[PDB]
RNA sequence: UACGGUGCUGAAGCAACAAAUGCCCUGCUUCCAGGAAAAGCCUCUAAGCAUCAGGUAACAUCAAAUCGUACCCCAAACCG
RNA sequence: UGAAGGUGUACUGUGAGGUAUGCUGGAGGUAUCAGAAGUGCGAAUGCUGACAUAAGUAACGAUAAAGCGGGUGAAAAGCCCGCUCGCCGGAAGACCAAGGGUUCCUGUCCAACGUUAAUCGGGGCAGGGUGAGUCGACCCCUAAGGCGAGGCCGAAAGGCGUAGUCGAUGGGAAACAGGUUAAUAUUCCUGUACUUGGUGUUACUGCGAAGGGGGGACGGAGAAGGCUAUGUUGGCCGGGCG
RNA sequence: AGGACCGAACCGACUAAUGUCGAAAAAUUAGCGGAUGACUUGUGGCUGGGGGUGAAAGGCCAAUCAAACCGGGAGAUAGCU
RNA sequence: UAAGGUGAUAUGAACCGUUAUAACCGGCGAUUUCCGAAUGGGGAAACCCAGUGUGUUUCGACACACUAUCAUUAACUGAAUCCAUAGGUUAAUGAGGCGAACCGGGGGAACUGAAACAUCUAAGUACCCCGAGGAAAAGAAAUCAACCGAGAUUCCCCCAGUAGCGGCGAGCGAACGGGGAGGAGCCCAGAGCCUGAAUCAGUGUGUGUGUUAGUGGAAGCGUCUGGAAAGGCGCGCGAUACAGGGUGACAGCCCCGUACACAAAAAUGCACAUGCUGUGAGCUCGAUGAGUAGGGCGGGACACGUGGUAUCCUGUCUGAAUAUGGGGGGACCAUCCUCCAAGGCUAAAUACUCCUGACUGACCGAUAGUGAACCAGUACCGUGAGGGAAAGGCGAAAAGAAC
C-alpha cells in the first residue's frame, strides 16, 4: 500500500473545494518513491519505499539509525 | 415452458453451499446472520 | 461393584471387559432381536458395567 | 423431607371421603397419594385384544392430593401435623402436640 | 486381528422371506451390521462369533423411511445389511 | 391343480438373398476457416546402486476396500 | 342462598346512560370521592378471522371409444379377471443421465387427498425390497476456469498472480450368456472368462528420475469398398385338414 | 464445392381461428421460415447493477428493468387524496 | 439429601431400591464419533485421499500419535560470489475463530430541511472496516485565568439557546465561571556513597469471608350450605413467620414456603499476616525528547462556513531557538502574567447487558404481549440473500363413556 516505510505517511482523505465551495471527496497521496540506500554498516544496498520527506529524515539522521527504528517496529527491508 | 428453476445439485452447492459461503467474508456474514436469527437450514446442503 | 473392581490388576481387568463384550452384550443383543429374550433390563446393566470397567481401566 | 410416606396410616381432611382412614399405597412425584378404600372411581375398562380382555366396570382407587391427608395419631384419635428432628444421628419425624416419634 | 471391536459389528440376524429363501437354497445369512463395518470386518466377525466358514460377504446400505406421527415428520435411521454367503460346512 | 402354477423332459435347431444413419474408418481422397491438454503406456539415461536392492519372465498365492444400485425419468414421481 | 360475561323483560334520566330482575353462566366483582389513560369506530379500494351473494350456476383439463359377462364388496360405468372393440407404435414402446428421494412390492384401511363413485390408487397405515475386483462413483491425469505458500499491488476489507492444488462435459485396467425374486441383478446363482496389485518362488539380467524422446493426439466435408445388427424367403422340424 | 435447392428430426414464430376467471401468467389446431451453418444442443465455467451483456429492441440480467433483487438509512418526503 | 425410582409426549414392558454405593442434586474427574477457525492434502460441511514414526500381526492387516498457516526466538544448514546474504530445514512459543451492546481509531452517504437549489442542513448520523477491554478512551498542564488566583482527566447540573457562527437564511452553538460525583500519581532521555530495602508480582500457604448442594422452622377445631369448604356462623391459638403459592369455591394455623436460625468433603469470587526464584529505596549532577516549533501551498478539527481569525491536525515544500531559551493569553505589536511542547504509563466517578439470580410493576392477557404462551425462526414462500405464519383453556380427579 501507499505508505512510507520511514515516517508512516499514508494516504489521508479530504475535500477538494471548488470556487462555489462544492465539497467533493478526494485523497492526498504521499510522495512515495522506491529508493536504494547504501548501508555502509554491512556494505550493501537496501531498497525502501520512502516519502520525499523520508529521504530528508534518512539524510538528517543516519540510514542505519533509521533502519534501527524500522527493525524495532518489526518491518522488512 | 422452460421455467426459471432448472435444478442442478452441483450448481446449487457451488453457488450457494456451505463452503461457497465460507470462502468469502460476505458469505461468512450470511451464515453469521442465519445463525443469529437461529435457522435450522443454515445453507442448502 | 465399582469398589470391588477398583482393586484389580491392569491386565486382569481387561479380561472382565472382554468377558462383558464377548458374551452378555453381544449374546443379549443378538438374542433380543430374535425374540427369545424376556428379560430386557439385562441389556442396560451390562452396557453400564462396561462403562464402569472402561472408566476403571483409564488409570494411565 | 416428605411428611406423608409409604407405610403410614392417614386420615382424610377434605373431599367426599372426609373422615375415612387407610394406608398409603404409593405417593406420586406430582404430589398425590393413593390411599386404599378412599377415592373409589368406577372406571369403564375397555377390553384390549392383547393379553387379558375381561370387559367390565371396575372400582379403581384414584389419587388424592397429599395436602388433603394427614397422618393418624392412634392416641389422641384424630389428624395431626408432622415435624422433623434429629433423635440420635439420623433424622426422624414427630407429631406436633404430644411430641412422640413415629 | 482387530480384537474387541469385532464384537460391535454384528447387530442382529435379519428376518424376512428373501432372508429365508437365501438360507437353504443359496447358503447365506442376512444380518444387520454397524454403519461402518467393512466386508472384511463382517467376515472376520462371523468367522469368530458365529464361527463358520465364510465364502464371501456382500453388503448394502438401506435408507430410512420417512414416517409420520400426527404432525412432526420423522425419518428412520440408515442401517446397513450384509448378505454373508457360507461354505459347504454350514449350520446357522 | 392350492384352477396360482408347481415340477419332468423337449424336435429342428440350416441356407441363400437383402441390408444400414451401425462397425473397419481415430482410415482413404479432398478442402481450407488449418482442427485441446495432461497422465496411464513405451523408451533413454542423470543423482545414485553394483553378491545387493532393483528389473525380466514363469508356477503360485493373497487381494481387489468404500459409496450408488428400489422406482419415475418426454412424465400423475423432474421444471411449471 | 350463584360473580363477571351472554340473553330477555320492566322501570327510570334532557342525553351519553342508569337501576332491578327471569333464563344461561359457573367465579369472581367492586360503592363513594380522588388519580391515570392503549378511553368510545360505520366508512380509511383500512388490517385479521368468520360467513353470505352470484348458485346448486360455470366447470370436471384434449373428440384415442367403448361394450358386455363373471368376481369381490354394504354399494361396481370406473377395481379384478374374461371376451370383443378402439388408440399409439422414430411412440402414448424399451433403457438410462439430470432431477426427484421410497413414489417400488406385499398385506390391510377409504375419514382427508383423487375435480364423480371407489372395494382401486403415485392416498393412510404396517412390513418387505436396492447384494459388484469387471457397471458407475471414489481413485491416476488434465481444459475452460477456481483457489493460491512466498511475491507484486491496494486507507482497512482485500485485488492479481508464481511453484503448487482443485476442477469433466474429455483421457486412463478387466465379464459375458442363461436361470432366478412379489419387489435387485452384467451385482444373487450355474457355466465359462478376464484385469491390476502385494507377497512369494524361482531361471535370467542393469536398474534407477522432480529429467529427455515417443505415443496418447484429435477439423469439415465427401466418396467408395468390405462387413454386421437386422430383416425376408426357402429348406428343416412340431402341430393343423377348416 | 456451397452462410446452394426440396424436405423430417431439431431450432424458430409469418397468418388465421380457438383460448382470454385459459388445459397454459404467451398455449393449442391448420397452414408457415431455417434445416452443413453467422447452425443447433448437453454438461461446466466467466461477466454484477450506472454495472454487465446486447447482429442495437432501451433488448436481456430468475414470470421484475430508461437502472435487478434482499436488508438497512426509514416512520424519507407528500403545500396532495 | 433419600423412600422411592428408570427425562417428556406416554402408555406399557422389564427391573432396580426401601438406612441407604436406587433415584435425585451439587464440586472436581473421565468419556467427549463426524463437520465446523478445522489445522496432514483435498472437498459439492458432516465426505474422499495420504505421509511419517512407534507398537502389534496367523497369511489378510491392524492400533496410537503426529504432519496446517503465519508472527517472533533458537540451532543451523546455506545460492548467484571471496567471506556473507537471500534461502531451506528443525523445534520451541503465540496467534487464528465466534460473540448482544458499550469504547477508540480508518473510511463515510443519501433521503430530508432550507417551503425550489448548488454554500449550509441531515451528520462524522446510517453503514462498511481494523484493534480492543471489563469497561474502553482520556489524563498530571508548553492548561486558563486576569494582575485576583485556579490546579490531571472524566461524568452530572447550571452558565446559555447567552457570546458567537451562518446564502448572517435554514439552522449550528460555546467557553470562562459556579454547584456536584469521584479523587492520584508516577516513570523514563543517568553519574556518589551506600546496597535489595518502600513500591508492582510471584507464589504460596493460612485465616476471614462469599458463590456453587442444603437442615430445622411456630399454632384449628365444631357446626351450616355444597359435588367439594379454605366459605358463612361460633369459640380458640403462633406471629422477628398475614411475602407468596398450592390445595375439589376466598386458608396465619392441611401442604410447599416465609421470618429466622443454621450449614461445605470439595472447587472457586474475595479479604492480609507473610517464607520469598525474583525488583532498587533513599540520596545529588544534572540532563531535560529537530526534520521538531514556526512559515508557504492545499485540506481538515475547533460552536467558529477564511472571515479581520487565534488554537489544533496535517498531504506537500520548507525551517529556528534549544532555558542567557521557548509556548500561550483569539489578527498583530510592545510590556506584564502564566506554562515548559517535540517520550511513556496510570484506579475511581462514566457507557453497556448476549448472559445468571432475586425482586418489582396505576405493563400485556392469546387479533394483546416477543415473530414465537403451542416441538417457531418451525410449516410455507424464495435460485439466493432473505421473508415468514396460523395454532392456548374437558374436569376437582380420566372417573376419557364397560355393556
Ligand atoms: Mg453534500
Ligand atoms: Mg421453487
Ligand atoms: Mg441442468
Ligand atoms: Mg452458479
Ligand atoms: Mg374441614
Ligand atoms: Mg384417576
Ligand atoms: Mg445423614
Ligand atoms: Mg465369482
Ligand atoms: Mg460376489
Ligand atoms: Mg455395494
Ligand atoms: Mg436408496
Ligand atoms: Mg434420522
Ligand atoms: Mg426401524
Ligand atoms: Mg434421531
Ligand atoms: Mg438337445
Ligand atoms: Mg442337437
Ligand atoms: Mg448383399
Ligand atoms: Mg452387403
Ligand atoms: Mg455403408
Ligand atoms: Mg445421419
Ligand atoms: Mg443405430
Ligand atoms: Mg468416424
Ligand atoms: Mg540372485
Ligand atoms: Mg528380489
Ligand atoms: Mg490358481
Ligand atoms: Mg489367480
Ligand atoms: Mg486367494
Ligand atoms: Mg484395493
Ligand atoms: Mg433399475
Ligand atoms: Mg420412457
Ligand atoms: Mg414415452
Ligand atoms: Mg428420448
Ligand atoms: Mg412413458
Ligand atoms: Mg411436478
Ligand atoms: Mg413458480
Ligand atoms: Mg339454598
Ligand atoms: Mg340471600
Ligand atoms: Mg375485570
Ligand atoms: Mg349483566
Ligand atoms: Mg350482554
Ligand atoms: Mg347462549
Ligand atoms: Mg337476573
Ligand atoms: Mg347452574
Ligand atoms: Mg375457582
Ligand atoms: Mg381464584
Ligand atoms: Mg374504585
Ligand atoms: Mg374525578
Ligand atoms: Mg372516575
Ligand atoms: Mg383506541
Ligand atoms: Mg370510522
Ligand atoms: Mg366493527
Ligand atoms: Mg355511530
Ligand atoms: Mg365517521
Ligand atoms: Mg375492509
Ligand atoms: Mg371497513
Ligand atoms: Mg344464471
Ligand atoms: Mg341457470
Ligand atoms: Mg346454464
Ligand atoms: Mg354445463
Ligand atoms: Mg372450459
Ligand atoms: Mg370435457
Ligand atoms: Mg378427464
Ligand atoms: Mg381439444
Ligand atoms: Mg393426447
Ligand atoms: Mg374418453
Ligand atoms: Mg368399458
Ligand atoms: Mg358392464
Ligand atoms: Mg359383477
Ligand atoms: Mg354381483
Ligand atoms: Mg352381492
Ligand atoms: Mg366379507
Ligand atoms: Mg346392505
Ligand atoms: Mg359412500
Ligand atoms: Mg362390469
Ligand atoms: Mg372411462
Ligand atoms: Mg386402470
Ligand atoms: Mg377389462
Ligand atoms: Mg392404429
Ligand atoms: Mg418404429
Ligand atoms: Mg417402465
Ligand atoms: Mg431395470
Ligand atoms: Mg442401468
Ligand atoms: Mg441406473
Ligand atoms: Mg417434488
Ligand atoms: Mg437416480
Ligand atoms: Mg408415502
Ligand atoms: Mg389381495
Ligand atoms: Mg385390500
Ligand atoms: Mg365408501
Ligand atoms: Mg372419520
Ligand atoms: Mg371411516
Ligand atoms: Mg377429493
Ligand atoms: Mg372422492
Ligand atoms: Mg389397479
Ligand atoms: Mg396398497
Ligand atoms: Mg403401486
Ligand atoms: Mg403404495
Ligand atoms: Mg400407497
Ligand atoms: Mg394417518
Ligand atoms: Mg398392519
Ligand atoms: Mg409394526
Ligand atoms: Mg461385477
Ligand atoms: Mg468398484
Ligand atoms: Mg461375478
Ligand atoms: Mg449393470
Ligand atoms: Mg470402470
Ligand atoms: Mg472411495
Ligand atoms: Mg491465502
Ligand atoms: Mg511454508
Ligand atoms: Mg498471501
Ligand atoms: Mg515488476
Ligand atoms: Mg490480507
Ligand atoms: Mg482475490
Ligand atoms: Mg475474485
Ligand atoms: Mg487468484
Ligand atoms: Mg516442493
Ligand atoms: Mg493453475
Ligand atoms: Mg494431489
Ligand atoms: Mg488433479
Ligand atoms: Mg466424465
Ligand atoms: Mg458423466
Ligand atoms: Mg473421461
Ligand atoms: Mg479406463
Ligand atoms: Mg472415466
Ligand atoms: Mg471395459
Ligand atoms: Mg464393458
Ligand atoms: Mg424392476
Ligand atoms: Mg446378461
Ligand atoms: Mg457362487
Ligand atoms: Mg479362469
Ligand atoms: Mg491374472
Ligand atoms: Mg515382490
Ligand atoms: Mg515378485
Ligand atoms: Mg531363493
Ligand atoms: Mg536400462
Ligand atoms: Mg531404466
Ligand atoms: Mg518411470
Ligand atoms: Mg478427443
Ligand atoms: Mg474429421
Ligand atoms: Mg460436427
Ligand atoms: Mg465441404
Ligand atoms: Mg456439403
Ligand atoms: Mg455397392
Ligand atoms: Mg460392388
Ligand atoms: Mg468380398
Ligand atoms: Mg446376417
Ligand atoms: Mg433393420
Ligand atoms: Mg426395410
Ligand atoms: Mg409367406
Ligand atoms: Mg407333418
Ligand atoms: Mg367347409
Ligand atoms: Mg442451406
Ligand atoms: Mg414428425
Ligand atoms: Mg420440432
Ligand atoms: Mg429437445
Ligand atoms: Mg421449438
Ligand atoms: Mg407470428
Ligand atoms: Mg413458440
Ligand atoms: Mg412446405
Ligand atoms: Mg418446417
Ligand atoms: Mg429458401
Ligand atoms: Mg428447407
Ligand atoms: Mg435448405
Ligand atoms: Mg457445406
Ligand atoms: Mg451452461
Ligand atoms: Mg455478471
Ligand atoms: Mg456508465
Ligand atoms: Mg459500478
Ligand atoms: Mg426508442
Ligand atoms: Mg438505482
Ligand atoms: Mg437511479
Ligand atoms: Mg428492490
Ligand atoms: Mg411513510
Ligand atoms: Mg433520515
Ligand atoms: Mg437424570
Ligand atoms: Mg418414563
Ligand atoms: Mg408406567
Ligand atoms: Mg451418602
Ligand atoms: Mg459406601
Ligand atoms: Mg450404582
Ligand atoms: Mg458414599
Ligand atoms: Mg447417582
Ligand atoms: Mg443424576
Ligand atoms: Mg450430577
Ligand atoms: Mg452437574
Ligand atoms: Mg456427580
Ligand atoms: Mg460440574
Ligand atoms: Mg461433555
Ligand atoms: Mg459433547
Ligand atoms: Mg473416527
Ligand atoms: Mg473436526
Ligand atoms: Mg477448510
Ligand atoms: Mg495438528
Ligand atoms: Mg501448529
Ligand atoms: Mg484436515
Ligand atoms: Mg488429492
Ligand atoms: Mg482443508
Ligand atoms: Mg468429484
Ligand atoms: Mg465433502
Ligand atoms: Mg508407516
Ligand atoms: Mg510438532
Ligand atoms: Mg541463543
Ligand atoms: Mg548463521
Ligand atoms: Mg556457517
Ligand atoms: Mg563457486
Ligand atoms: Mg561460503
Ligand atoms: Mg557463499
Ligand atoms: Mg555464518
Ligand atoms: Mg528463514
Ligand atoms: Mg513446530
Ligand atoms: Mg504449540
Ligand atoms: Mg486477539
Ligand atoms: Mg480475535
Ligand atoms: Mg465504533
Ligand atoms: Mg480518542
Ligand atoms: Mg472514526
Ligand atoms: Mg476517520
Ligand atoms: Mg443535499
Ligand atoms: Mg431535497
Ligand atoms: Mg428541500
Ligand atoms: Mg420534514
Ligand atoms: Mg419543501
Ligand atoms: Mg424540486
Ligand atoms: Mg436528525
Ligand atoms: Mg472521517
Ligand atoms: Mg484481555
Ligand atoms: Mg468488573
Ligand atoms: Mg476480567
Ligand atoms: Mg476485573
Ligand atoms: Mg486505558
Ligand atoms: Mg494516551
Ligand atoms: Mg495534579
Ligand atoms: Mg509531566
Ligand atoms: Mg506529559
Ligand atoms: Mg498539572
Ligand atoms: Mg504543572
Ligand atoms: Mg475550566
Ligand atoms: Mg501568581
Ligand atoms: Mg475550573
Ligand atoms: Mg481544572
Ligand atoms: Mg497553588
Ligand atoms: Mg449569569
Ligand atoms: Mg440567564
Ligand atoms: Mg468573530
Ligand atoms: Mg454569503
Ligand atoms: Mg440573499
Ligand atoms: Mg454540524
Ligand atoms: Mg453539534
Ligand atoms: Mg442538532
Ligand atoms: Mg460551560
Ligand atoms: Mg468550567
Ligand atoms: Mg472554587
Ligand atoms: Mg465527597
Ligand atoms: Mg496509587
Ligand atoms: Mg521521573
Ligand atoms: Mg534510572
Ligand atoms: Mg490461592
Ligand atoms: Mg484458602
Ligand atoms: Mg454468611
Ligand atoms: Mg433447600
Ligand atoms: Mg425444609
Ligand atoms: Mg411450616
Ligand atoms: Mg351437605
Ligand atoms: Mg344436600
Ligand atoms: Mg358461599
Ligand atoms: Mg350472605
Ligand atoms: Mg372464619
Ligand atoms: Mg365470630
Ligand atoms: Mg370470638
Ligand atoms: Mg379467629
Ligand atoms: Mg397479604
Ligand atoms: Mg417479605
Ligand atoms: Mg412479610
Ligand atoms: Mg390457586
Ligand atoms: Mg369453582
Ligand atoms: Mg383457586
Ligand atoms: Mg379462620
Ligand atoms: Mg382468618
Ligand atoms: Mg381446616
Ligand atoms: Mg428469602
Ligand atoms: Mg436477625
Ligand atoms: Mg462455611
Ligand atoms: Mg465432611
Ligand atoms: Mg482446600
Ligand atoms: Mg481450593
Ligand atoms: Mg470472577
Ligand atoms: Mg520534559
Ligand atoms: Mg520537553
Ligand atoms: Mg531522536
Ligand atoms: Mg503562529
Ligand atoms: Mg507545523
Ligand atoms: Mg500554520
Ligand atoms: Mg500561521
Ligand atoms: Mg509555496
Ligand atoms: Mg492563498
Ligand atoms: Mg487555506
Ligand atoms: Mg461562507
Ligand atoms: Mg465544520
Ligand atoms: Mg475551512
Ligand atoms: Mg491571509
Ligand atoms: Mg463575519
Ligand atoms: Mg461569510
Ligand atoms: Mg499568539
Ligand atoms: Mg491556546
Ligand atoms: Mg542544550
Ligand atoms: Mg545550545
Ligand atoms: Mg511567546
Ligand atoms: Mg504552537
Ligand atoms: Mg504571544
Ligand atoms: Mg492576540
Ligand atoms: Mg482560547
Ligand atoms: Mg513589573
Ligand atoms: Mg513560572
Ligand atoms: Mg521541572
Ligand atoms: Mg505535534
Ligand atoms: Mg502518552
Ligand atoms: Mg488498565
Ligand atoms: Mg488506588
Ligand atoms: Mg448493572
Ligand atoms: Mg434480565
Ligand atoms: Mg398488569
Ligand atoms: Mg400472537
Ligand atoms: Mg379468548
Ligand atoms: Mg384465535
Ligand atoms: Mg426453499
Ligand atoms: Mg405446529
Ligand atoms: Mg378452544
Ligand atoms: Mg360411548
Amino acid at each position: 500500500s501507499r505508505v512510507c516505510q520511514v515516517t508512516g505517511k499514508r494516504p489521508v482523505t479530504g475535500n477538494n473545494r471548488s470556487h462555489a465551495l462544492n465539497a467533493t471527496k478526494r485523497r492526498f497521496l504521499p510522495n512515495l518513491h522506491s529508493h536504494r540506500f547504501w548501508v555502509e554498516s554491512e556494505k550493501r544496498f537496501v531498497t525502501l519505499r520512502v516519502s520525499a520527506k523520508g529521504m530528508r529524515v534518512i539524510d538528517k539522521k543516519g540510514i542505519d539509525t533509521v533502519l534501527a527504528e524500522l527493525r524495532a517496529r518489526g518491518e522488512k527491508y | 415452458m422452460k421455467r426459471t428453476f432448472q435444478p442442478s445439485v452441483l450448481k446449487r452447492n457451488r453457488s450457494h453451499g456451505f463452503r461457497a459461503r465460507m470462502a468469502t467474508k460476505n458469505g461468512r456474514q450470511v451464515l453469521a446472520r442465519r445463525r443469529a436469527k437461529g435457522r435450522a437450514r443454515l445453507t442448502v446442503s | 461393584m465399582k469398589a470391588k473392581e477398583l482393586r484389580e490388576k491392569s491386565v486382569e481387568e481387561l479380561n472382565t471387559e472382554l468377558l462383558n463384550l464377548l458374551r452378555e452384550q453381544f449374546n443379549l443383543r443378538m438374542q433380543a432381536a430374535s425374540g427369545q429374550l424376556q428379560q430386557s433390563h439385562l441389556l442396560k446393566q451390562v452396557r453400564r458395567d462396561v462403562a464402569r470397567v472402561k472408566t476403571l481401566l483409564n488409570e494411565k | 423431607a416428605a411428611k406423608i410416606r409409604r407405610d403410614d396410616e392417614v386420615i382424610v381432611l377434605t373431599g367426599k371421603d372426609k373422615g375415612k382412614r387407610g394406608k398409603v399405597k404409593n405417593v406420586l412425584s406430582s404430589g398425590k397419594v393413593i390411599v386404599e378404600g378412599i377415592n373409589l372411581v368406577k372406571k369403564h375398562q375397555k377390553p384390549v385384544p392383547a393379553l387379558n380382555q375381561p370387559g367390565g366396570i371396575v372400582e379403581k382407587e384414584a389419587a388424592i392430593q397429599v395436602s388433603n391427608v394427614a397422618i393418624f395419631n392412634a392416641a389422641t384419635g384424630k389428624a395431626d401435623r408432622v415435624g422433623f428432628r434429629f433423635e440420635d444421628g439420623k433424622k426422624v419425624r414427630f407429631f406436633k402436640s404430644n411430641s412422640e416419634t413415629i | 486381528i482387530r480384537e474387541e471391536r469385532l464384537l460391535k459389528v454384528l447387530r442382529a440376524p435379519h428376518v424376512s422371506e428373501k432372508a429365508s429363501t437365501a438360507m437353504e437354497k443359496s447358503n447365506t445369512i442376512v444380518l444387520k451390521v454397524a454403519k461402518d463395518a467393512t466386508k472384511a470386518e463382517i467376515k472376520a466377525a462371523v468367522q469368530k462369533l458365529f464361527e463358520v466358514e465364510v465364502e464371501v460377504v456382500n453388503t448394502l446400505v438401506v435408507k430410512g423411511k420417512v414416517k409420520r406421527h400426527g404432525q412432526r415428520i420423522g425419518r428412520r435411521s440408515d442401517w446397513k445389511k450384509a448378505y454373508v454367503t457360507l461354505k459347504e460346512g454350514q449350520n446357522l
